[PDB]
């Protein structure tokens, strides 16, 4: 019933190898360094706090706030997230290749690293759509989901299966609710997985 | 209607956050 | 006496989960991206080496040296540290929230990654104080400690316990000695842990 | 005395390293 | 024959400690933050794609491509690599200290994170040389090697042993072939290991 | 010959990528 | 019948005194340094030639063309003029004070300083209007005039007299034709004269 | 109509030529 | 008693020759392009109006006000002057050569070019001093004078004669009163004349 | 024998009209604002004095020296000149149009405005050549001349007459000697006159 | 006293107007 | 020879003084 030292070493080494491969071992076709980009935020309003002041020699220069581009960058230390006003938001992403989308990942910080002890700014209900071109107003539904505030930091979601599989190079993420924060919603990272067209 | 105006908009494009767009080719990797 | 494969997998997965949470699984109220900031270095002198020259087209542009802000940023590759002249230094940090401080963390690179084989620039004796406002000259002692050059890279230190627990949003780190480097002392990362006031 | 002058000083504020100060509110997270 | 829970915990903790030390637990004398630098690319031509456009308010500003300096920086997410035209390339690196070189490391992304499923842009045959000064045209051979596209992401290579061991502070990496990409070759990270002269 | 001209060249030095050179001393670490 | 040396000196000195007072001895309420400004050019199109290239170290930086603001600046060396496409143009000017407008000045270079020997780009028929606010589409006519290509460089024009004199702080210059240039029309300087409201 | 659109426009305001506007007071002179 | 055409032409040509030589035909040792500079304004306060806004694409960039350096530059169109708050002001000028100062010039615009019809911002009572070094608080008096608002635009003033003539390369202009403006005083140009030490 | 007041006024007004037309009443095909440009200075060395320091907040920023372009700009206040080392210099100018060159103008400041009382930096012997293209090393001689230090500020020089008149759009000015300054030679303005090809 | 403090000051040196100082030599002319 | 090298050179083109070149057309005037 019990394992040997050699077998324990193999299990440890295999787990660290997967960890080192962006945690998942799967291509992220939204990743900015790999060819993904942010096209649009529609009518979303980036939350303007006016608290992060950059200065030199005592001279005020600029107020700093995070860009929507941080959602397709891998750092997820607290605060490395895009914040929009209210709890409804929109993000249009161009993928690095034309693919058949099969799954999506959403990450948020865990409660143990949040200074208040809660993650009420995290997204709750959301959906993903496939678009044929940047200017399409309503795309094809790829799935509707809920990010669970009592789950793990990284959560994965499976796309709907249809008898005809259409390929897309643009997707739209829509956030419909958050976990109760009354001023804003924060998005740390969104990933898109699937199979490239041959 | 509000639903029709939101599709028209793109607030990121009129912000002080610089945009990075790949013009139809993946970068080297 | 022996463990099963299922039990070994659970131990591995739990260790990687803690590792991914900033190694410790505890909020760092000094972290810059999360709301902390560097207010002052008092009379400390940043070490001026004049060796890192930035140029373009062969034209010299700027000499590069690290900012005190790197002490509240998480990268700790060799050289990603703040260096001050001599072995006495001062750093005044504003926390992201008002808290009851309970513990502090100090990190330095390990000897195996230092090109000389020693870490003589690391801090040795130090203390932490709580301040009521930025301009206070002498704060309340929260503890005095020694970073052990023969210990682990990341070391944790417990604050003094007093019958009345006062809350602070500003702390001061004072370094009194180093591990023998004759020109400078290098600080890689300093963290502050505790419980936020309700 | 030297001990009294050090408290007065703030060499980081008169350097070429830009400062980032949170004016009484944590950023979104 | 079987291991205890205490023994399994010790194996896991030891593996994460090595992982945290730049994966290898060995000094990298080429690392830029630690004192290494890129001196020259000889006649190599950085691949000019003209696809990554930076803009503000709709105004085109700049086309972005990666610098040769990324080869001595630790991030290896897809795209964080230096790309040169064809399959022959040159990189002259100044080390942080004068050393007796003993081994070299080359990293590339794994196939599971490459959008096409192949890594045909990876280097194949290469060699390393020691140079006495920046302007030397032909150095002393330290070894010739092949990066294996069916191996692990990180691969290590042992320098030639000679009866007289000469010290160097400049090395040259020469790439002679790639794994079949017809337009370019991509280098993610190159490291240099050894013993500093006393 | 082509082999002799390549040694002469340094395309990185005539590019828009800024150079960082350590002038004979390691930085603090 | 003849004049003395003293009388000749007085005539010369009086002529140079008037010359030194902006040639005319009258306030110009449109002058930029004195408080005038350019608000708008309506649908006028600045002529885009793409011939004046600014460079440094052989690197092209910027194409230079003159701003509409040059029309309320006093230098009138050849080329120090605003050029618009075709022969219909619009310029909305805010005056330094609220005034009763009484006269206008238009300047062009003389033929003796034009390289071709003609000034076919000069304005011909034009009119001036008074506006109550910046967004008014049609103002009150203050006069219609023709710049004479066979006259002097500096020409002055008298405003219409009406039984009720209205005050204005915004005027609009409309150019309807030029002296035959087939690609553009060039404006060197426009001035506005009158009496400030008390 | 063309006549109505021209009044709407202000091409100088959407150009690369910087604007200088006196906000309701003459400068010192 | 009467003059000939030849004699009249000679008088005209001689007057234009003097006019072209900076109006006076005398060296100005304060002129910036010729080697003069502004060292200090002591406790003078430049008048802050916050009315001249520079913008691009509708984005406010900078408020413009004139520098003390304009006082040693030759353009004197309305508004090309240094304005300080109140009616007491100080200007410390370093001359291009060490000289024996013999005379001073002050210019203001004439009333015919001032939009209000008055020049109440012009300086009235003033004095000039010679200083041995930049940090001297009280220099040697070279003369005290009044600019006459009913005189010519350009006025000249003779230095005091003393039995021992000391040389200076720094002078200080002190303004004690103006012609009645209640908010500021405007200086268009100040010149210094004399003989260089051999 | 004597003139009337009307006749004296006509002579004065005619002289001021010519004065206002760039002093000469003739097109300058080298003028920068009108379409001329500086192509090259060959092996001339701009005189590096390192005395004109620009600063802000006490921080040194830049040393200022005049560009060769100032030679085709009309301001000739003292110091608004191009200075080269020694007394041999070269300037290659592209004209605004293809012309038959007929005359040249050279200006220097007069002695009465030079602080030393001499103009020993002025050019003395010089020649002008016509070039067919920018890269021609030796052009066709258009004349050889001497600037007279005892003459007027502005001096004019007539081109050689040949039986066949060739047209040029590029000219080269060569300076062979100066009026004795031992360190440099200063050029204030150079003009080119003639008839454009039809 | 006010008279003694004014001599100490130099408001131009702490402004946003750039300074131009000739370091002990006249420029070419 | 020195005479042949001078023709080759163009020190203005390798200076910090910006160049302004009219690419085959006079500007509007
Ligand atoms: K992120
Ligand atoms: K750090
Ligand atoms: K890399
Ligand atoms: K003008
Ligand atoms: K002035
Ligand atoms: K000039």
């Amino acid at each position: 019933g019990g394992i040997t030292e050699a077998q324990a070493r193999a299990i440890v080494n295999s787990a660290l190898k997967l960890y080192s491969q962006d945690k998942t071992g799967m291509v992220d076709f939204a990743l900015e360094s790999g060819g993904g980009s942010i096209l649009s935020t529609r009518c979303s309003e980036t939350y303007e706090t006016k608290t992060a002041l950059m200065s030199l020699f005592g001279i005020p220069l600029w107020y700093f706030s995070q860009s929507p581009r941080v959602v397709i960058q891998p750092d997820i230390y607290p605060g490395n997230c895009w914040a929009f006003k209210g709890s409804q938001g929109y993000l249009v992403v161009r993928l690095s290749m034309m693919i058949h989308p099969a799954a999506f990942t959403l990450e948020h910080i865990p409660k143990t690293l949040s200074p208040t002890g809660n993650i009420s700014s995290a997204p709750k209900d959301f959906a993903v759509y496939g678009l044929e071109n940047e200017y399409q107003e309503e795309g094809q539904l790829l799935g509707q989901f809920t990010y669970d505030q009592d789950g793990e930091s990284l959560q994965m979601f499976q796309a709907l299966k249809r008898p005809d599989d259409t390929a897309f190079q643009i997707v739209e993420l829509r956030i419909f609710s958050n976990w109760g924060h009354p001023e804003y919603t924060c998005l740390y990272r969104f990933r898109v997985h699937g199979e490239p067209v041959k | 209607e509000e639903d029709y105006s939101c599709a028209l908009s793109n607030n990121f494009a009129r912000s002080f956050h610089p945009m990075l767009r790949y013009t139809n080719g993946p970068p080297p990797l």
